RNA sequence: UCUAAGGGUCGGGUACGAUCAACUUAGAACUGGUACGGACAAGGGGAAUCUGACUGUCUAAUUAAAACAUAGCAUUGCGAUGGUCAGAAAGUGAUGUUGACGCAAU
RNA sequence: GCUUGUGACGGCCCGUGAAAAUCCACAGGAAGGAAUAGUUUUCAUGCCAGGUCGUACUGAUAACCGCAGCAGGUCUCCAAG
RNA sequence: GAUGGGGAAGCUCCGUUUCAAAGGCCUGAUUUUAUGCAGGCCACCAUCGAAAGGGAAUCCGGUUAAGAUUCCGGAACCUGGAUAUGGAUUCUUCACGGUAACGUAACUGAAUGUGGAGACGUCGGCGCGAGCCCUGGGAGGAGUUAUCUUUUCUUCUUAAC
């Protein structure tokens, strides 16, 4: 079956953010009057929440847990579909095809996604996600 | 060593501090095909650089020269 | 056009050494100069230098051969003992 | 003056003649110079097409 | 016509004793002395000369930004970006197969 | 008289070897806990020429079970061994050309290149291109393990001693004629200055034990004991017959 | 003094035209005290015998050779606690960053 | 066209054709860091300093070596019609 | 070619990381104070050896009886040291953008690790740059001119950065 649908967790393989994992909010699956191509909206992790121990107390903790996110619009091609996958409700509202254009739309979108990702954390709550993908 | 268009941004290298002198250089030069032209080049003197300005309108040519800071030793020629 | 009945590449010594180093020679001449199927990417692009060595022109793979040719007959059969007795170490 | 009558066509015969004629001019160069003529007339008769890409194939190599 | 000498002791043409021939503002010609030509850096896996990043001498490059130094992604003026697609891939099937054999052989410590 | 030719290479002065451009000493990993253990595995980085050397080397590279770090050996490339590939050296390891093995481990019949002569000496015999050696048995109390060696020799060696899978890459180069003089030279301009060679039979009487006479002749049998003296022995030394051989070699 | 052959650049709806710059080659006339690679420049050729295969090397300052070397062929020694060689001796050294498709000796 | 530089290729090898100082980058994430205001001098501009010894000329049928202002010997770059 | 060593009656010979207890960096701990201890490192084991190898950075014009990439004039650049001002960055703390190759004036990064540059044969033809050579017009000067030649010669340049 097609599985690049809302929930599907990926890595991103290549630009700026290869490497780093990602959750489709929409896809695209053909065309575009720009984009022409099959690809994808992606809410993804930028800075990842680095390693905690019983060593880290107090609001170190909440230091090394913040979460820099991304969103990004991307071509199928440079995404690897994971079996993993993260859901979307949250942000789905957030990530548009007109969140792009007009940064201060983008900033506002990441704003919710970041609020999003670092609830989903703490809870230790689809893992995975959260840890970088060493290469 | 540099040259400069913004015509604002001349003004405020006249006014850094470390600019002692300018100079202002006059030259007969061709307007496109046909009769010639008179240009004229602004140079400020850095510590580290030398900008010069062409300005090769001979209207704004003088309305800027008195612009030019009081304090300024410019060099005429 | 044939240019040369016989001495093929050998041609460029002339007249000197004498015709049965010659010969010697150009079997081992058309043997390390020769391009090679490559193993890995299955292209004709595993040519040598340096004797012992081929490498592929693309896919950049180099593999350990003989001399002047990149399977020797010895290391085959070495290659299918080996075979032999690991699969007895297995069943 | 003499190079002009030289463009003229003189003093180029049998007896004013040194080097042979490969090093008057050599062989490699006049192949290499017709050869380029040949290989882009096909380039532009193709990108007309007053010539298709099947015709041109062929010349190139007939070429 | 004008000829031309060596702008400094050293009479041999080696390697970082290349010369070239200049048309002065004076009007004669005058020799300099050429810095052998710089080459681009290369990638650690492949072993491309990798795009985006300055080629230069190697003490000029601490009088260069950064950015003439790197392009953006990770290992960014390092591998050649080819070279990092397969490196992501490759760790992430090699980690996920990984997991596939802890799950079948701890089927077979329970069953056997 | 002088002292003779063979005399003067002893003391190294134009005769050392010409070493500038080889890649290293050609050795087998340090005989240590993963190895005699386990095994080990690594990535040949690279094969490649060595200057004055018929056979290709091997870059292999290792982790370091110790530090963090990457420890790079270099071997003797195999036949058939190629970059990329993953190299296990140790008792545990698995029977394939390229891994490193105590000959203890192997089947009789195995094909085994670079083995060392006691284990740990990180290798020794049958490293000239196109060599190997061959295991024709184990003895497991007092544990050893005979080989044949490409001398014809056979010989026993500890069961622990090592040895590399397969035969060594370059083979068949001997086949090959020199044709001409420059390419001998060549060759011996990357090994050592033992080349061209004055027969001693066109010397003076002062420089070699075959020199003078009014005819090129060696004057007194060439064959000169093995309890002979240094300036004497220049000949067919200790030789225990002479003459064309006719009939097959192959020790029995 | 003529003739011919051999190229470049453009616009063409989805057969050509137009201009610019090159010695090369061949053929034809006329012409002269038959001269003309006009100075310069520039291989004598052939048939054999002896001998070394060849290219290469040496007696600086009477010998360049048929002598030395060479690839090729054959022989010898040696598995490292070793072969050959160095040193008065050594916790010394060359071959050896080497291992018989190797080093060493003829 | 000539000299030179340089590129992309190709031939060659039982020859496959130095080293180190030095410079940069990446992987890493130790740590240090903002709202009453912190971080940044690999962005720009700006301030100071840069020691010691050589530096003339010849380089050759007269400046070197051949007893000498010796027809010998003695490494190299530029190169017009 | 020194050194712990090992030979040698001995002048000295051997060895060069060799059978050796072989050393020093980043900062903290001081607010008796000037620098002891605190961690964590790194275990690299002398040094000499290139005026043709490697290598931080300068150019043109002018000037002297004789010096010049060194002086004078103008314009740069490198290394080290200090440092403030502007910009950048952050309330989503450690930038944005491009599907991507990548971009840009910036855009924190210790230990440790790793990658590149340094850094490399030779020949052949092909491609291109530079300087030279050839050459048309014009603007100047000079030469020849019994006769012939809109002619013969020459000036028309542009450094690093
Ligand atoms: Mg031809
Ligand atoms: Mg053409
Ligand atoms: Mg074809
Ligand atoms: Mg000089
Ligand atoms: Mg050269
Ligand atoms: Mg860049
Ligand atoms: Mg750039
Ligand atoms: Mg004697
Ligand atoms: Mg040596
Ligand atoms: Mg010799
Ligand atoms: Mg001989
Ligand atoms: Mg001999
Ligand atoms: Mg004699
Ligand atoms: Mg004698
Ligand atoms: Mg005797
Ligand atoms: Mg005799
Ligand atoms: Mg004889
Ligand atoms: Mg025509
Ligand atoms: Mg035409
Ligand atoms: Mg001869
Ligand atoms: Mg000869
Ligand atoms: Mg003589
Ligand atoms: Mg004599
Ligand atoms: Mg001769
Ligand atoms: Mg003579
Ligand atoms: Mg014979
Ligand atoms: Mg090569
Ligand atoms: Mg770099
Ligand atoms: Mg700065
Ligand atoms: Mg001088
Ligand atoms: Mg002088
Ligand atoms: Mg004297
Ligand atoms: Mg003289
Ligand atoms: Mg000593
Ligand atoms: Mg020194
Ligand atoms: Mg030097
Ligand atoms: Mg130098
Ligand atoms: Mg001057
Ligand atoms: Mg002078
Ligand atoms: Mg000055
Ligand atoms: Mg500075
Ligand atoms: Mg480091
Ligand atoms: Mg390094
Ligand atoms: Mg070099
Ligand atoms: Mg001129
Ligand atoms: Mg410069
Ligand atoms: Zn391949």
């Amino acid at each position: 079956a097609k599985f690049l649908k809302a929930g599907k967790v990926a890595v991103v393989v290549r630009g700026r953010y290869a490497g780093k994992k990602v959750v489709i909010v929409k896809p695209h699956d053909e065309g575009s009057k720009s984009h022409p191509f099959g690809h994808a909206l992606v809410a993804g992790i930028e800075r990842y929440p680095l390693k905690v121990t019983k060593k880290h107390g107090a609001k170190k903790v909440a230091k090394r847990t913040k979460i820099k996110p991304f969103i990004k619009v991307v071509n199928y091609n440079h995404l690897l579909p994971t079996r993993y996958t993260l859901d979307v409700e949250a942000f789905k509202s957030v990530v548009s095809t007109e969140t792009f254009e007009q940064p201060s739309q983008r900033e506002e979108a990441k704003k919710v996604v970041k609020k999003a990702f670092e609830e989903r954390h703490q809870a230790g709550k689809n893992q995975w996600f959260f840890s970088k993908l060493r290469f | 060593a540099r040259e400069i268009t913004d015509i604002k941004q001349f003004l405020e290298l006249t006014r850094r501090a470390d600019v002692k002198t300018a100079t202002v250089k006059i030259n007969k030069k061709l307007n496109k095909a046909g009769k010639p032209f008179r240009q004229t080049k602004f140079k400020v003197r850095g510590s580290s650089s030398l900008y010069t300005l062409v300005i090769n309108d001979a209207g704004k040519a003088k309305k800027l020269i008195q612009s030019l800071p009081p304090t300024l030793k410019v060099n005429r020629l | 056009a044939k240019r040369t009945k016989k001495v093929g590449i050998t041609g460029k010594y002339g007249v000197r050494y004498g015709s049965s180093l010659r010969r010697q020679v150009k079997k081992l001449e058309i043997q390390q100069h020769a391009r090679y199927d490559c193993s890995f990417c299955g292209k004709k692009t595993v040519k040598r230098g340096a004797a012992g060595i081929w490498t592929c022109s693309c896919c950049k793979k180099t593999v350990a051969g003989g001399a002047y040719t990149v399977s020797t007959a010895a290391a085959a059969t070495v290659r299918s003992t080996i075979r032999r007795l690991r699969e007895m170490v297995e069943a | 003056a003499h190079a002009q009558s030289k463009r003229e066509g003189r003093h180029s015969g049998y007896g004013k003649r040194k080097g042979t004629r490969e090093a008057r001019l050599p062989s490699q160069v006049v192949w290499i110079r017709r050869l380029r003529v040949l290989r882009r007339l096909l380039a532009k008769y193709r990108d007309a097409g007053k010539i298709d890409k099947h015709l041109y194939h062929v010349l190139y190599k007939e070429s | 016509a004008q000829r031309v000498t060596f702008r400094r002791r050293n009479p041999y043409n080696t390697r970082s004793n290349k010369i070239k021939v200049v048309k002065t503002p004076g009007g004669i010609l005058r020799a300099q002395h050429v810095k052998k030509l710089a080459t681009r850096p290369k990638c650690g896996d492949c072993g491309s000369a990798l795009q985006g990043i300055s080629t230069l001498r190697p003490r000029q490059y601490a009088t260069v930004s950064k950015t003439h130094k790197t392009v953006s992604r990770a290992y960014g003026g390092s591998r050649c970006a080819n070279c990092v697609k397969e490196r992501i891939i490759r760790a992430f099937l090699i980690e996920e197969q990984k997991i596939v054999k802890k799950v079948v052989k701890e089927q077979t410590e329970a069953a056997k | 008289g002088r002292v003779i030719r063979n005399q003067r290479k002893g003391a190294g002065s134009i005769f050392t070897s010409h070493t500038r451009l080889r890649q290293g000493a050609a050795k087998l990993r340090t005989l240590d806990y993963a190895e005699r253990h386990g095994y080990i595995r690594g990535i040949v980085k690279q094969i490649v020429h060595d200057s004055g050397r018929g056979a290709p080397l091997a870059k292999v590279v290792f982790r370091d079970p110790y530090k963090y770090r990457l420890r790079e050996e270099i071997f003797i490339a195999n036949e058939g061994v190629h970059t990329g590939q993953f190299i296990y050296a140790g008792k545990k390891a698995s029977l394939n050309v390229g891994n490193v093995l105590p000959l203890g481990s192997v089947p009789e019949g195995t094909i085994v290149s670079n083995v060392e002569e006691k284990p740990g000496d990180r290798g020794a015999l049958a490293r000239a291109s196109g060599n190997y050696v061959i295991i024709i048995g184990h003895n497991p109390d007092e544990n050893k393990t005979r080989v044949r060696l490409p001398s014809g020799a056979k010989k026993v060696i500890s069961s622990d001693a090592r040895g590399v899978i397969g035969v060594i890459a370059g083979g068949g180069r001997v086949d090959k004629p020199l044709l001409k003089a420059g390419r001998a030279f060549h060759k011996y301009r990357l090994k050592r200055n033992s080349w061209p060679k004055t027969r001693g039979v066109a010397m003076n009487p002062v420089d070699h034990p075959h020199g003078g006479g009014n005819h090129q002749h060696i004057g007194k049998a060439s064959t000169i004991s093995r309890g002979a003296v240094s300036g004497q022995k220049a000949g067919l030394i200790a030789a225990r017959r002479t003459g064309l051989l006719r009939g097959s070699q192959k020790t029995q």
